[PDB]
Parts: structure tokens; sequence; C-alpha cells
């Protein structure tokens, strides 16, 4: 029951809050790394791939800043590598953990009858998957209150 | 005559005829409405106790009638306090029923032909559920009567 609500918030979190905040991350960060590959003509950060895995670090918590020095006019390299951070790591991750904030509280009654929902149907499928083997097939609640 | 079966049939409609001719009965062959032979083997439930089940407004005259029977032969003290011997109810009397039935007029009818007032009801129906349940309040007819807010 513990176990088992919390993976359906990971289930809940992560196509509705993580699809999202994954659209953007890849909208801002291809035109980041679009436009910083245009910026350097050699050394292997110039390949789209190179450049854009050189990007993507500042969002894991790994990035270099200022990683290569064979671009021109280079104070507009480093304000295209401040905002990027700006706008897409802090803004960003910082706006991720509050709208998964907001996923959480919505869900938890809501993921409570999809814990619920989700033994039914593992039950059921077993004993009609179970072969349909010899089972229980009388309800009745032991009950105690006055009420009286 | 009357065997068991006669007597526990007409305690269920509340017929004071049937047992018109029942006192002289127990008179002639000296048996005792309180014999082994007049409660049921396994339970050991009485027809004043049958006649306890078998309430119609929370009324039978069968009791009168019964009491009246048991003083005549002076079973009268021991057969207010039958008790179940089941592991179910065991223990419980008239009194404890008539209570559970919050029936001022059968308490009292029971305490004035000597209900005793002590009797410990302490079979598993009058402990925690097994769930069986259910339920205790224990025992003694003042915790019942209290713990059921009478």
């Amino acid at each position: 029951q513990q176990m088992g609500i919390y993976a359906v918030m990971i289930e809940k979190m992560i196509l509705r809050d993580l699809c999202r905040f994954m659209f953007v991350y890849l909208v801002f960060l291809f035109g980041f790394s679009t436009a910083v590959v245009t910026l350097i003509e050699d050394g292997k950060y110039n390949s789209l791939y190179s450049t854009c895995l050189e990007l993507f670090k500042f969002t894991i918590g790994m990035g270099d800043l200022e990683f290569t020095e064979n671009y021109d006019f280079k104070a507009v390299f480093i304000i295209l590598l401040l905002a990027y951070v700006i706008l897409t790591y802090i803004l960003l991750l910082n706006m991720l953990i509050a709208l998964m904030g907001e996923t959480v509280n919505k869900i938890a009654q809501e993921s409570k009858n999809i814990w619920k929902l989700q033994r039914a149907i593992t039950i059921l499928d077993t004993e009609k998957s179970f072969l349909k083997c010899m089972r229980k097939a009388x309800x009745x609640x032991x009950x105690x209150x006055x009420x009286x | 005559l009357y065997d068991r079966r006669s007597i526990f049939d007409a305690v269920a409609q509340s017929n004071c005829q049937e047992l018109e001719s029942l006192l002289p009965f127990l008179q002639r062959s000296k048996k005792r409405l309180t014999d082994s032979e007049f409660k049921d083997p396994e339970t050991g439930k009485t027809c004043l106790l049958k006649a306890m089940l078998n309430l119609h407004n929370g009324q039978n005259d069968t009791i009168a009638l019964l009491l009246d029977v048991a003083r005549k032969t002076d079973s009268l003290k021991q057969f207010v306090n039958a008790s179940y011997t089941d592991s179910y109810y065991k223990g419980q009397t008239a009194l404890h029923i008539a209570i559970e039935r919050r029936n001022m007029t059968l308490v009292t009818l029971l305490v004035e032909n000597g209900a005793d007032v002590q009797a410990a009801a302490n079979g598993d129906f009058f402990k925690k559920t097994k769930g069986r349940p259910g339920f205790y309040f224990g025992e003694l007819p003042l915790s019942l009567a209290a713990c059921t807010n009478q």
C-alpha cells in the first residue's frame, strides 16, 4: 500500500509533468545549441550534437560554463550561455519542482483510487487468468455503530 | 402429554392454551420443566429462553404462564436462572436477553421471580469479535445495562 500508492505518483508525475517540461526543455536546448554551433568555427564543439551535449550538462548540474575557446566575439557567447542558464537551468528546474508539487497535491486521493483499481485488476485477472480455477463463487460486513 | 418440541412450538406463537394441560402433566409424571429432556442438548435453551427469543412486540405471556408453572413445582429459581452452555452464548440467562432487548417490563418480571442479577454471560458472543463477533460489555447485567446506555 505505501509503495504502490507511491508508484502511482511516479506514473502520474512522469507523463504529464515530465512530458511538459521535456518539450520546452528540448525546444530551449535545441534553439540555444543551434545558436552556439553557428558561433563556433572549429574544435568539435561545432557539431550540433556535440554542442548540444555540452549544453545539456548545464541542466544535469555539470554545466561547464565556458567550455570552448575557439569562438569569435567572445562576450556574445557568454551572453548566450548565461541566458540559457537563467531561463532554462534555474527557471525551468525550479519551475518543474513547483509544478510537481502541484501534481502531488491534486493526485493523492486520486492516486489512492488508482492504486485500489490496480490491485483489483491484478486480482481479477489472476482468477480469470488463474485458469478460473476453483475459487469462491454470501457477503456481509461485521458492523457496530450506535445509533442506539 | 408434552415433549420438548410440543412446548417450544406453543411458545413460538404465544399460545397460552396449548399449555392449559401443562401443569397437570408433570404433576402426574412428576417431570420438571428443568429436566435434561426439556432443554436443547447442545445449547441448554429452555422454553422460557425460547420465549425470550420469540418475542412479538416485546411481549409473551407464555413467559408469565411458564414461570407460574415452575413455582407450582418450585422449579422456580433454577428455571429462571438456567444458562446457555454452547461456546457461543455460554452463561446467558433470560435476564441477559431482557436487557439486550431493552425491556423494562421483562427485566422487572424476571428480577421479581428471582433472576440472578450477578449471572455472567461469558461465551464468545459476549467478548471481542473473532470476528464472530461480538460484542463485549462484559458479562454482568449491570455492566450490560450501562454499556448499552440504559
